[PDB]
């Protein structure tokens, strides 16, 4: 019969260096083929291995993608796998996106700039 | 087990007065001594415990007050909490079944409901726990005068017994039924039990019986106790607002725009529903799967259940409660007790203080400052001498110079008697010579001070004397000592060259002179100086009082320029102007036409001019006070707080709105009269009760703002909400949580607040001022705006910001969601932010300061801060909220600071 895809994430939010465990968990007979996709531009593009950090593992109903050392320029984007056998195909969509880059620096820095800015009003009322 | 006690319960006392024709065949000694008479007390302090086991005890309990688990089955009869439970079954009860994980949300309805009215019930029991806290120590004070070794001392009322004795004057009560053995005059009331409010003659001939409950007027006495407790007379038969109206008017208007305001919701859910469903986007599915469509029924009802529970505050008036009860608990260190539970907020709003002078305003401990022994007006300090010391030593018998306390340091003792007395007496020991020495002489005729113009004379040894006033006894004077000395017979000589051209430039020109006169037509021996200091505190306390509107009125009986001393001395008289004084007698001439007290002349007149009534009686006080509290010219007038406290203080302190009553020498009718007792009489204890009665008022509204500001924010986010996508984002757990943060906890956090010196500055409010001022207002809108457009914009376009996919909308079963825990995150800690901005109505801007007199808001605050903490991480699928990390945290933590920046934004742009 046509394959149909059960359990997988909808999104992934991970950081600097971990590793992004993709999934699909698919029914069906016979155990259809694992594709594994990305989405660029409008169009499915393949995965091409010149970053050395992509690693499938195919399964007869299972799928992992495990994309090692993760950086923000280039791995979040849209993933999807595709799960293909002689009656048709199935593809669910796994987005990931990654937070890094100072990381959450930014309103530390704004809540030291507030205090600072309601004690300098309460100094300046107070003479 | 061995007394005579043949009558157990009516010993003798059954009624007046054909009782002491035969009162255990008639000898009323006899049956003191079958039941113990003068003078003796006991040795064992368990004798006293067997009398109590055998009749009785005399401490009458209430049934009190109400048990804990009463308040738990109290405060879950709320109808809205028990719809809320039904349809949190219904809620379940439609998971089992359906054609998982579908199971909390209504578990989680029905034991958080359960908290819920833990916390309120545990809420009203601390409640009721302070206001015994009050009971138990107003129970004390009331002591008695029991004839104990002759050493005679002062008991409480709880622990007297049957037996003795007690020795009772004018001024106090009856604790404890009885038989009268020596004296006197004796009138009493009857008030308490017939309806004969009269005085009523007691004597060992006419009834020498005595009821409790009520209360001495004149003369005085001694008695032998018959019953005490409930075996008492008064016990067998005892077996047998003001601010608050404002509050119900407001909590009914919010209680009708909740209630029209949750019907609009749920009547827009379902039909937004069925119309996107089965009539529109259809398509009709209309089959045998049912329950799932009840289903969604019921989640629509349950959000119009959750938001009546926002819009109606449970309880409103409680919030005055609450303050009132943690006020009451504080003001009791501060001196200041109070005995009637709306003598505290009506004043409040008080506009004079119709007070004493002896005690209230001076320091009651006098000197003798000037004299005039050597002819004259010289500065602060001879066989006539010697007999001028005969005279101001063996003046009576009960003198009591106790001269050394209290911690043998610096020289300030401390006097028992009638002040002037003592002062004379002191600064007759300061002139070397020993008093006590000459005190045994013993006691022939020593008179008190009832005469027929009352003075206080002796007569001993054939050297007759008397204290007394110089316009009293210096008219009857005959001749002065001549410089030590001789004599010089009277004539009008006297009295323009010495009585005015001498005395009356006297000091300011106070004060109370009196004589101490040789007898035998008399001998001017000496006068006085006399000057009793005002305490240090009292012109600071005048003019802070003065400048918050309220105008002090001095009352006095004295006589006549003394009040004026001490009128310009302290500041009632601003010696500019404005205004005249009193004789005595001229305030019940003007006016009588005929006979009299026309209302309309004395409202009219001379009203704002009485600032000192010197030579009143009870009768005068009571005259002014009722002229005081009428309709009158400005139609704002008056709430006035009298002081005082003489026996015959009855109707004029019970009229005012306030009263108030000395407690260090102060009778006990003027206590079951009044409304507050003072502890240490000092005037500057009224000012801090004027502070307190502002603070109360004040701490309403500064709740009120807080309460407000969630009510509107709460039901614009649910409509609103619900209207664009067909749910609201509160879910029906962490609804509740935003009840328990601003209903309950809210009042108990910030209603408790000490007062401070700014509550002092403003004029007094008048009681038909609004109770949501236009700064309240302001406040209000100004954080409603705020809190709107953060919550939309976290709500519409949090997810094109910085992360993740949208929670809106969302089916039923379901995922808890992820974007709508930082809505809740945000509005929750943006309220908490909140609380620290509601603490300052009337102006801005110290908010950080200074929260370190709380102890309670400063728990409350950060207890709820790290009870979120907790709720946010755990309980995920519970609560509805799901596991949150920073950086997430840290946006909302900066909002929240963002709201605590805009409303100090709002303390400019006025009107
Ligand atoms: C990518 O190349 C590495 C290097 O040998 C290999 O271990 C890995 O399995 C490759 N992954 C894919 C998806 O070709």
């Amino acid at each position: 019969a046509a394959p149909d895809i059960t359990g997988h994430k909808r999104s992934e939010n991970k950081n600097e260096g971990q590793d992004a465990t993709m999934y699909c968990k698919s029914v069906g007979y016979p155990h259809p083929d694992w594709i594994w996709r990305k989405k660029e531009n409008g169009m499915p593009m393949d995965i091409v291995n010149t970053s050395g950090r992509f690693f499938i593992i195919n399964k007869e109903n299972y799928t992992e993608l495990n994309i090692v050392n993760l950086q923000i320029t280039e791995d979040p984007g849209e993933y999807e796998c595709n799960a293909t056998n002689a009656i048709g195909s199935a593809s669910v969509v796994t987005v990931l996106r990654v937070r890094s880059h100072l990381a959450p620096l930014w309103p530390f820095l704004g809540i030291l700039a507030e205090i600072i800015i309601l004690v300098v009003i309460i100094v300046v009322y107070e003479k | 087990g061995d007394m005579a006690n043949n009558s157990v319960a009516y010993s003798g006392v059954k009624n007046s007065l054909k009782e002491a024709n035969h009162d255990g065949d008639f000898g009323i000694t006899l049956a003191e001594l079958r039941a113990l008479p003068n003078e003796g007390l006991s040795g064992n302090p368990a004798d006293l415990e067997r009398r109590e086991a055998v009749f009785g005890k005399n401490f009458i309990p209430p049934k009190k007050p109400k048990t804990f688990l009463q308040l738990v089955w109290e405060a879950l009869q709320d109808v809205t909490l028990i719809i809320l439970e039904i349809a949190a079954i219904v809620s379940l009860g439609l998971s089992f079944y359906q054609p998982e994980t579908g199971w909390i949300e209504g578990a989680a309805i029905l034991l958080s409901v359960v908290c819920v009215v833990l916390v309120t019930a545990f809420n009203d029991w601390s409640k009721e726990k302070q206001f015994r806290g009050l009971q138990s120590r107003i129970e004390q004070e009331q002591k008695f005068t029991v004839i104990r070794g002759g050493q005679v001392i002062q008991i409480p009322v709880a622990d007297i017994t049957v037996g003795d004795i007690a020795q009772v004057k004018y001024g106090d009560l009856l604790p404890a039924d009885g038989i009268l053995i020596q004296g006197n005059d004796l009138k009493i009331d009857e008030s308490s039990l017939t309806g004969e409010s009269d005085h009523v003659k007691k004597s060992l001939d006419k009834d020498p019986l005595l009821l409790s409950g009520t209360h001495v007027m004149e003369g005085s006495g001694r008695m032998v106790v018959t019953a005490v407790g409930v075996n008492s007379q008064t016990g067998i038969i005892f077996t047998l607002s003001v601010l608050q109206g404002k509050l119900t008017k407001l909590a009914v208007q919010i209680g009708k725009a909740g209630l029209l305001m949750s019907a609009i919701t749920v009547i827009i859910l379902v039909l937004y529903f069925v119309i996107d469903t089965f009539w529109v986007q259809k398509r009709p599915w209309l089959a045998e799967c049912t329950p799932i469509y009840i289903q969604y029924f019921v989640k629509f009802f349950i959000i119009g259940v959750t938001v009546l529970v926002v819009a109606v505050p449970e309880g409103l008036p409680l919030a005055v409660t609450i303050s009132l009860a943690y006020s009451v608990k504080k003001m009791m260190k501060d001196n200041n007790l109070v005995r009637h539970l709306d003598a505290c907020e009506t004043m409040g709003n008080a506009t004079a203080i119709c007070s004493d002078k002896t005690g209230t305003l001076t320091m009651n401990r006098m000197t003798v400052v000037q004299a005039y022994i050597n002819e004259k007006h010289y500065k602060k300090v001879p066989p006539n001498i010697l007999s001028y010391l005969v005279t101001g030593i063996s003046v009576n018998c009960a003198y009591t110079s106790k001269i050394l306390p209290p911690e043998k340091e610096g020289g300030l003792p401390r006097h028992v008697g009638n002040k002037t007395e003592c002062a004379l007496l002191g600064l007759l020991l300061d002139l070397k010579r020993d008093y006590q020495d000459v005190r045994n002489e013993i006691p022939y005729k020593v008179y008190t001070f009832n005469s027929v113009r009352k003075s206080m004379s002796t007569v001993l040894k054939y050297r007759i004397f008397s204290k007394g006033a110089s316009e009293i006894i210096l008219k009857k004077c005959f001749k002065i000592l001549s410089a030590n000395g001789e004599a010089k017979v009277f004539r009008p000589r006297d009295r323009d060259d010495i009585v005015k051209t001498v005395i009356e430039p006297m000091a300011s020109e106070g004060l109370r002179t009196i004589c101490l006169a040789f007898r035998d037509g008399l001998t001017c021996i000496a006068v006085v100086g006399i000057e009793d200091p005002v305490r240090p505190e009292v012109p600071d306390a005048i003019k802070k009082c003065q400048r918050a509107g309220i105008t002090v009125r001095m009352v006095t009986g004295d006589n006549i320029n003394t009040a004026r001393a001490i009128a310009t001395k302290c500041g009632i008289l601003h010696p500019g102007e404005d205004f005249l004084c009193l004789e005595g007698k001229d305030f019940n001439r003007r006016i009588r036409n005929e006979k009299g007290e026309i209302e309309q002349e004395r409202i009219d007149k001379i009203w704002p001019k009485l600032r000192v009534l010197a030579r009143s009686s009870p009768t005068d006080k009571h005259t002014l006070v009722k002229g005081i509290i009428d309709s009158t010219v400005s139609d704002q007038r008056q709430v006035v707080a009298v002081t005082g406290d003489g026996t015959n203080d009855g109707p004029a302190l019970k009229k005012a709105d306030v009263g108030f009553a000395m407690g260090i020498a102060g009778t006990d009718v003027a206590k079951e009269a009044s409304d507050i007792i003072l502890t240490d009489d000092n005037f500057t204890s009224i000012v801090k009760a004027v502070m307190w009665g502002r603070n109360v008022y004040d701490s309403i509204s500064k709740f009120l703002q807080f309460q407000l500001t969630v009510n509107v924010v709460a039901v614009i986010v649910a409509f609103t909400g619900a209207c664009i996508t067909q749910d609201s984002p509160l879910k029906a757990v962490q609804m509740l949580w935003v009840n328990l943060i601003m209903d309950t906890l809210a009042s108990l956090a910030l209603a408790t607040e000490p007062p401070t010196e700014s509550l002092l500055l403003r004029k007094p409010y008048g009681r038909n001022k609004p109770l949501i001022s236009r700064t309240m207002m302001k406040n209000i809108l100004g954080h409603a705006f705020y809190q709107l457009v953060v919550v939309f914009t976290l709500l519409f376009a949090g997810e094109k910001f910085f992360d993740i996919d949208s929670g809106r909308n969302a089916p039923l079963h379901a995922p808890p969601s992820e974007h709508y825990t930082i809505v809740f995150n945000t509005f929750v800690l943006m309220q908490l932010f909140n609380e620290i901005n509601a603490r300052k109505i009337h102006g801005e801007r110290n908010v950080f300061e200074g929260i370190f007199n709380n102890a309670i808001f400063c728990t409350i605050v950060l207890g709820t801060f790290v009870v979120q903490i907790i709720i946010v991480q755990f309980g995920g699928k519970p609560f509805s909220c799901s596991e949150l990390s920073i950086e997430q945290w840290l946006w909302s933590i900066f909002l929240g600071m963002g709201t605590l920046l805009w409303g100090q934004l709002i303390s400019t742009i006025p009107t």
